[PDB]
């Protein structure tokens, strides 16, 4: 249950705007339950990929920038 | 070998993740001791158990994580 999850989410800690941000990208399926499965497809991680090689990329060409780190 | 384990808890943490697996059980009879209530009695540091809970249970289950100490 969407509620029982966000009783879950104030432990295993995420910030709690985002928590009920994920109540609502869940899916809110069957009235007020959540599968976890479905619930992993963001595929997306590609994206992210490339962004740590960007960061790092800069942490390694352009160290010390403070606002950066 | 308290120091080798009051450490592990409460860095790698294994109980808390992994488990030492089934050789070196002489790791693996540490599960019973961390369990005792008198466990870091020479490590100086009788707030290690303590500290091992701020850590790790806030993960999961707090005090899921007290049945294995108290």
């Amino acid at each position: 249950s969407k509620k029982d999850f966000q009783k879950a989410m104030d432990s295993q800690q995420f910030t709690g705007p985002e928590i009920q941000f994920l109540l609502s990208c869940s899916e809110a399926d069957e009235n007020e339950m959540i599968n976890f499965e479905e619930f992993a497809n963001r595929p997306a991680r590609d994206i992210g990929f490339n962004v740590a090689v960007l960061l790092t990329n800069l942490s390694e060409h352009v160290p010390h920038d403070p606002r950066l780190r | 070998r308290e120091k080798e384990l009051a450490r592990k808890l409460e860095f790698d943490g294994l109980y808390i993740t992994e488990q030492p697996g089934d050789d070196d059980v002489k790791g693996q009879w540490d599960r019973l001791v961390l369990n005792t209530p008198s466990f870091p009695s020479n490590y100086w540091d009788k707030f290690v158990k303590r500290k091992v809970l701020d850590k790790h249970g806030d993960i999961f289950g707090r005090e899921r994580i007290a049945e294995l100490l108290g």
